[PDB]
């Protein structure tokens, strides 16, 4: 058999799905056509909305007592969380470790962050 | 890429596992350092 | 193998930036092409009759001094003039050649030593 | 898309460079030349060959990275959004550095201008230094400069539209433009007046104008290469940092010329 | 904006009402007592409170210690451990000094 | 291990090979120092026998030792590329085969200033390579065009790691950092990458003119030809005192971050401190002809620089006081960075007020090229730069390492080398006031009594460099044995006055910053998923 | 010639260095190394006669 090129972000498994068809004869290559790898991951997200590659601040609209912390999703089994409080920058910058063990308490404003692992290594 | 990680792999030299001793080469290196103007001056001097 | 493994977690691929991307792409393309239009209209109207008309003065002036240069080439040593003090200085001589010889040396022109 | 296939791939745009010799490779090349420049300045070595030598071997160090460089943005496609504006900036900031090099020359310039020597008797240019005429080369020389522009965003735009024959038609008719330039400046020296010994005009005038024939024949090679990937369909329509370089580059190397005319001509004369 | 003294005492009453565990009372006690004023004596009660309410003697112990080391005098320090007898003898913390008597 | 440190291409790498090789050359600046002193302990040829041409070759190499191979290798080159990229959370940093290509340049720009020195004569025309004294009619031979080699690979190196600098504190921050929200060693060196950039132009320009008068008979410089000399002064001090703050800003960088961690209270008005930064960098380039109120600049243009220069005292006195102001009404604890750090800030305070007695226009009548200037230079360089550098390195080496120090040792080695640089340069400004000239091998019998005692300080300053590079082998083979009894210093921060001992220990690290959540030593590749940030 | 797609699955499917990858690698691999190696031992090996004093001979 043989791969297919992944025409959208739902159909795409590998890298070495990634690649695409050239450019025909005398035309210039467009972006969907030859561009491969992890720019063209991002260009297909960007075709269908999703921002690949989250680049979102993290949530600081509630405190987070340890019944219901803040959930931060972690590609690995551990993130880096800077915390300033409960509005945007309430307090200065303290910097946790959230494992899948540990949860993460400030102790200077005490919100208490809960790793989940999405993993598959 | 995928390297070793871990105490003493962070560094290009070689500290535990080791025929010689680390002394050897640890002060070897910073002598050769504080003895370059020597040979400097030994040069400029014996011409 | 972990239950976190199937669950998709990318958000909704409905929002208007997607196809606000794509219309951008079709109006760069579109205004690409007008402005492409536009400086083959001036690259066309006003490069090539400035590069003629400088040209032809160019050819004249430099067939000019090629005139004055070739005169210039029939002058005995005794009459070339006198070298300044900050004409041609010789700090050392140089390591291409044989000595007092620049890069681009004339020797029609720059005949000093 | 799941996340299982979400695990597989960077997380992060930026670019994970392989390990590559290159690095170390100049370095050991810029080393040999400066030794063996050192060497041969000094008659300690006795013919130019070896400065020949070290200077080869520092061209094809440099365009092994580049052509790693390449294979890198176009083959392995590690060059996404944040790495293209990573080195559009890049290329932006080493331009300002090339410019900054030449307003330290400029600053000679004004320097020994503005400040007339005694020696060479108190007037700009000296007694016996026939200065160079703005009219007769240098303003074929400015405005086939110009008319390089006018090309180079012409075959930008043409190759964004998508039109292949215009925009290669344009950055082969651009190149041409600039190695007339080159051939235009080499006559220039070839048939002038003074030397580069002939004082401070002469080393000042040498010096700026023999900068910026050396970025004209960089300027060369980049829209060279330039010409090879789009003629080889490396640049897309939405994808080329090359070429967005080396048309920047362009247009600085012709404002850099742009004062350099006004200056050591109009103001020179 | 700068609190008022009575604005603090009601924002620390407030919060060491609503901590919950042993981290959160030594968070709340370690934040409170680090501002350039002696807590009002309601709020050290409150602290005694809810150092209880968690089931832990020495930080109740350690709210009169850091009084003694936060107070300006050694007449204050007086004022308040003669305010706060009767809850010190409610909830039967010693002072430190008390406790090890040297 | 070929691949991992030749074809090297990740910053930590680059960051520990940039200071081993930074501290290899400073180890041989200050036995080109300690051979400098020695010379100069009593009138009359001592040691070097008579040859006034080797001492001012000593000379030049310890100062461009000193200067562009350990105090901006190790600053610029390894703090940078081990925290830059960490302390904003990038990845690796971008361009990093332009990040190996920096460092890979240096040393052998080491070895043809070291060839330099070893060819027919040496450059002997101080570290300003002032013409007409390293043009070829006073200095023949290939010596000086490898001193200027040297500078220009070094010029390289800096411009190079300057814009990988910039793009990376600019494109690869992580998503919760918004500009204003970056620290203030980051800041330190974004600002010191900008000054790099805007720089090193003029020093190659001039650099470049000097050789081409050299080898190439041309007169830029040449008197003979209707050259000037002022010309070089210009070009070499515009680069010459923004070099001077580019040495100084990463370690007004380092002593932020080691007062808040040692006081355990945030820096006192942090965006200031950005702003007092960048007025200082900004403010440079405007002051650089103060280095040449002798020449005969006009009045009003003296005038002007005296004035420019003394603008700069405000917002280093900002820095400063802030500095106090994070110190005051904190909980300090007294460790070997906090040492350093205290001992930074009185002691270069020290000598910017010496500078600032130096940047009027009618007293640099009495003082140029006095020894007063290298009391000046050499309080803000040596504390300002060896101090921070200690600091640094007492500072994050526990966490780049994984090795702990001797806490004992380095004690003494702070006291050591704070006394004996105080021994050493504090009556350099006796001698200058007293009108001692500079770049002498021999003086005035009138002399010999400070000559004397600075002489003797060199022996401590050198016993207390014999001792850390000691400290360093202990820390290399004995660091997990350092954790595990009391012989260092585990936790950076104790805990504060109401926490319990294990409610401490869930929490162990209370920092601002993100390096110090890291694992000892770090992940080859750390920041898988990206650092996030409110 | 349009070899972008072909040497994107080259150049993907390959457990070689970068440099190694393309078909013509060698081609220029090699003799680069050779010349790399004389042009980096001849100077440095012409520094004994500069710290000697010997100059090269005009012959
Ligand atoms: C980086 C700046 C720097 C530093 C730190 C020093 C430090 C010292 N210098 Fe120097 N010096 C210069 C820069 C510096 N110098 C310059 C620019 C000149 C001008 C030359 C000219 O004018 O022509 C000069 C000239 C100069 C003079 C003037 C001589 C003259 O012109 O007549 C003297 C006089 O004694 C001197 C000696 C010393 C001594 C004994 C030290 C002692 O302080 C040595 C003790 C220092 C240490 C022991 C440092 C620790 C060692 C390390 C390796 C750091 C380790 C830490 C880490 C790696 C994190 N040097
Ligand atoms: C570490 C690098 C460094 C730094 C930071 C400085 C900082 C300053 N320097 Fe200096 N300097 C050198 C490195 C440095 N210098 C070198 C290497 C030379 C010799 C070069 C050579 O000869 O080759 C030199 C020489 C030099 C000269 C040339 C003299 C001469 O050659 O004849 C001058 C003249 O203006 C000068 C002045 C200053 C001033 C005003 C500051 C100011 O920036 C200092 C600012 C700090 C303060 C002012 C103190 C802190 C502020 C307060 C405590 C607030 C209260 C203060 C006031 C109200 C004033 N120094
Ligand atoms: C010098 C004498 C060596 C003798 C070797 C004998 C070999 C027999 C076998 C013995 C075992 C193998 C030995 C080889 C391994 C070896 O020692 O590493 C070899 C290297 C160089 O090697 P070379 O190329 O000169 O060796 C020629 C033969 N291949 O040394 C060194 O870098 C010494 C470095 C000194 C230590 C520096 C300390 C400071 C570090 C600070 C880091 C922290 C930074 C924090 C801030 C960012
Ligand atoms: C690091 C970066 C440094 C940046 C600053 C560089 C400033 C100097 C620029 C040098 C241009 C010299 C020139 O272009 O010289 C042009 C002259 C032209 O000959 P002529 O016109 O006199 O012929 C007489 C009749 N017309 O060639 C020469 O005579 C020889 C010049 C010296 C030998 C070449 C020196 C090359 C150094 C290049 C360094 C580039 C980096
Ligand atoms: C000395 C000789 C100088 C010759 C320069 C040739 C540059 C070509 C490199 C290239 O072409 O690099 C291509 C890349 C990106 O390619 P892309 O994404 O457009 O590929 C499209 C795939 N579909 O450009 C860059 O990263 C920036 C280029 C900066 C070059 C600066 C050169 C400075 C040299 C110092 C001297
Ligand atoms: C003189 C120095 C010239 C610097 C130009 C840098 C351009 C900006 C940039 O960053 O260009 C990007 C490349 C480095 O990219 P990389 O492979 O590290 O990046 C990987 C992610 N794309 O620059 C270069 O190839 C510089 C090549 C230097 C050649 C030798 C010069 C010796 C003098
Ligand atoms: C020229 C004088 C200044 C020189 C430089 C200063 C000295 C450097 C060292 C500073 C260390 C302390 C700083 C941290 C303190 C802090 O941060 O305090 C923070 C407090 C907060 O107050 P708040 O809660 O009411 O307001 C909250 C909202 N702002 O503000 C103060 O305390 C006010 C202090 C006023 C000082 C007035 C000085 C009067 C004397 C002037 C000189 C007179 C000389 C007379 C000689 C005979
Ligand atoms: C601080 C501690 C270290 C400082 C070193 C001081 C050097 C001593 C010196 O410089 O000694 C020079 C003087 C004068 O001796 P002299 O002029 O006869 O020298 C002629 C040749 N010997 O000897 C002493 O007076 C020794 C007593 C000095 C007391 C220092 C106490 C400091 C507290
Ligand atoms: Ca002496
Ligand atoms: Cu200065
Ligand atoms: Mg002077
Ligand atoms: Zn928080």
């Amino acid at each position: 058999p043989v791969v297919k090129t992944a025409q959208n972000l739902a159909e795409v498994n590998g890298p070495e799905t990634l690649i695409g068809p050239g450019a025909k004869e005398g035309t210039v290559p467009t972006d969907l056509d030859q561009e491969t790898g992890l720019a063209r991951l991002e260009l297909l997200g960007k075709l269908e909305g999703i921002d690949v590659f989250d680049t979102k601040p993290l949530d600081s609209s509630r405190k987070g007592t340890m019944k219901d912390p803040i959930i931060i999703e972690s590609y690995d089994d551990y993130r880096y969380v800077g915390c300033t409080g409960s509005p945007a920058g309430s307090h200065t910058i303290m910097w946790l470790k959230p494992t899948v063990n540990e949860v993460a308490r400030c102790w200077e404003c005490g919100s208490v962050y809960k790793l989940n692992p999405v993993g598959v290594p | 890429v995928h390297f070793k990680d871990g105490v003493y792999e962070n560094i290009p030299f070689k500290v535990k596992g080791r025929k010689t001793p680390y002394a050897l080469s640890h002060f070897g290196f910073f002598a050769i350092g504080f003895a370059v103007p020597f040979v400097a001056c030994y040069v400029q001097l014996k011409k | 193998l972990p239950p976190n493994a199937l669950k998709p977690a990318f958000g909704p691929p409905d929002k208007v930036a997607a196809q606000k991307f794509k219309e951008s792409l079709m109006a760069t393309e579109k205004h690409a092409k007008d402005t492409s239009n536009m400086w083959v209209k001036i690259s066309v109207w006003v490069a090539l009759p400035a590069i003629a008309l400088t040209a032809v003065n160019t050819y004249f002036v430099e067939k000019e001094h090629a005139e004055h240069r070739e005169h210039l080439k029939h002058v005995p040593d005794s009459e070339w003039p006198r070298d300044y003090e900050f004409m041609n200085i010789r700090s050392k001589p140089f390591f291409w050649g044989d000595g007092d010889k620049t890069l681009f040396w004339n020797p029609v022109v720059n005949r000093h030593i | 898309m799941t996340h299982l296939e979400r695990s597989r791939h960077q997380q992060h745009p930026f670019h994970m460079v392989m390990p590559s010799p290159w690095p170390i490779v100049v370095s050991f090349a810029l080393l040999s030349l400066a030794l063996s420049t050192a060497l041969t300045m000094h008659g300690y070595i006795g013919n130019m060959n070896m400065v020949y030598l070290a200077l080869f071997v520092l061209l094809t160090s440099s365009i092994l990275w580049f052509r790693d460089i390449v294979a890198e943005a176009t083959y392995l496609g590690d060059h996404t959004m944040a790495v293209r504006k990573g080195i559009n900036l890049g290329f932006l900031m080493f331009v300002l550095s090339e410019v900054l090099i030449f307003a330290g020359l400029f600053w000679a310039y004004f320097h020994s201008a503005m400040s007339p020597d005694v020696t060479l008797g108190a007037c700009w240019p000296p007694v016996g230094i026939e200065a160079v005429q703005p009219t007769e080369l240098p303003l074929l020389n400015t405005i086939i400069l110009l008319s390089s522009g006018a090309t180079v965003t012409y075959s930008h735009h043409a190759l964004i539209a998508g039109n292949r024959n215009k925009a290669l038609s344009g950055l082969l008719i651009t190149f041409w433009l600039i190695v007339i330039f080159v051939t235009c400046q080499y006559i220039e020296y070839t048939n002038a007046a003074f030397t580069i010994s002939d004082g401070v005009y002469g080393s000042v005038f040498y010096a700026g104008t023999g900068l910026h024939f050396l970025h004209m024949v960089m300027l060369a090679a980049m829209l060279g290469v330039n010409y090879w990937r789009m003629r080889n369909y490396h640049l897309t329509a939405g994808h080329h940092v090359g070429y967005e370089t080396t048309i920047i580059y362009t247009h600085v190397l012709d404002v850099i010329w742009l004062f350099l005319y006004v200056v050591f001509y109009w103001w020179g004369v | 904006d700068e609190e008022t003294f009575e604005e603090f005492t009601a924002r620390y009453e407030k919060e060491f009402d609503e901590a919950y565990d042993l981290f959160e009372v030594q968070r709340v006690l370690n934040n409170c007592f680090s501002y350039d004023l002696v807590p009002a004596p309601a709020v050290i009660e409150k602290a005694l409170r809810a150092a209880r309410r968690v089931n832990d003697l020495p930080t109740a112990i350690r709210v009169f210690e850091a009084l003694k080391y936060k107070v300006e005098n050694e007449d204050q320090y007086k004022a308040y451990l003669d305010e706060l007898k009767d809850v010190r003898q409610e909830l039967g913390v010693p002072l430190k000094e008390e406790l090890f008597p040297s | 291990m070929v691949q991992r440190w030749l074809y090297s291409t990740n910053a930590k790498d680059i960051a520990v090979l940039y200071f081993m090789l930074a501290i290899f050359s400073g180890m041989a600046g200050t036995a080109m120092s300690l051979i400098i002193r020695l010379e100069l302990a009593a009138p009359g040829s001592q040691y070097l026998h008579g040859n006034s041409q080797l001492f001012n070759v000593l000379v030049v190499g310890h100062a461009v030792l000193m200067i562009f191979f350990l105090v901006m290798p190790a600053l610029i080159g390894g703090f940078g590329n081990y925290l830059l990229p960490l302390m904003i959370g990038a990845t690796d940093t971008a361009f990093p085969r332009i990040n190996n290509i920096a460092f890979w340049v240096l040393p052998m720009g080491l070895v043809c200033l070291v060839t330099s020195t070893l060819v027919e004569s040496g450059a002997g025309t101080g570290w300003t390579v002032y013409p007409p004294l390293s043009s070829i009619q006073a200095h023949s031979g290939p010596s000086v065009d490898l001193a200027i080699f040297a500078l220009h690979l070094t010029s390289i190196s800096s411009l190079l790691g300057a814009i990988n600098f910039i793009v990376t504190t600019l494109n690869m921050r992580t998503n919760g950092m918004t500009m204003h929200k970056l620290p203030l060693f980051v800041w330190s060196i974004f600002i010191t990458a900008f000054l790099l950039l805007l720089s090193l132009p003029v020093l190659s320009a001039g650099i470049t003119m000097l050789l081409l008068d050299r080898n190439f008979n041309t007169s830029f410089f040449e008197v003979s030809g209707g050259g000037d000399p002022i010309l070089y002064e210009h070009l070499f001090w515009f680069f010459g005192h923004p070099e001077v703050y580019i040495l100084i800003i990463p370690g007004f960088g380092i002593i932020s971050h080691v007062v808040s961690t040692y006081s355990k209270k945030p820096v006192f008005g942090e965006i200031s401190m950005v702003y007092a930064m960048a007025s200082i960098g900004l403010l440079g380039f405007l002051v650089w002809s103060h280095h040449m109120y002798i020449v005969g600049l006009d009045a009003d243009t003296r005038a002007y620089f005296t004035s420019a220069t003394m603008i700069i005292a405000i917002p280093t006195g900002i820095k400063i006081f802030s500095w106090l102001a994070t110190i005051h009404g904190g909980s300090i604890r007294l460790a070997t960075p906090m040492l350093y750090a205290i001992a930074f800030l009185f002691l270069f305070t020290m000598g910017g007020l010496t500078g600032v007695a130096l940047a009027n226009a009618s007293l640099d009548v009495a003082f140029h090229d006095t020894y007063y200037v290298v009391g000046h230079f050499h309080y803000v360089l040596s504390m300002g730069a060896i101090f921070s550098l200690f600091a640094g390195y007492y500072y994050w080496s526990p966490q780049i390492l994984g090795l702990n120090y001797n806490e004992k040792l380095a004690q003494i080695q702070f006291w050591l080398i704070f006394i004996g640089a105080n021994v050493i340069f504090f009556p350099m400004h006796f001698l200058g006031i007293n009108g001692m000239p500079r770049r002498i091998p021999d003086y005035p019998d009138a002399f010999a009594g400070w000559n004397y005692v600075a002489s003797i300080g060199s022996f401590i300053a050198t016993l207390s460099l014999f001792l850390f590079i000691y400290i360093l082998y202990d820390q290399l083979v004995n660091g997990l044995n350092n954790k595990v009894n009391n012989k260092s210093v585990i936790y950076n921060k104790a805990p504060d006055f109401v926490e319990s001992n294990t409610i401490f220990n869930l929490n162990t690290v209370k920092s601002s910053s993100i390096e110090f959540l890291l694992t000892s030593p770090p992940a080859v590749h750390s920041f898988n998923t990206p650092a996030v940030q409110s | 010639a349009n070899k972008v797609i072909q040497l994107q699955k080259i150049f993907q499917s390959s457990t070689k260095p970068l440099w190694w990858r393309h078909p013509r690698s060698a081609l220029y691999l090699y003799p680069f190394y050779a010349i790399f190696a004389v042009a980096v031992v001849t100077p440095l090996l012409y520094i004994p006669n500069a710290i000697r004093g010997i100059k090269a001979k005009k012959a």
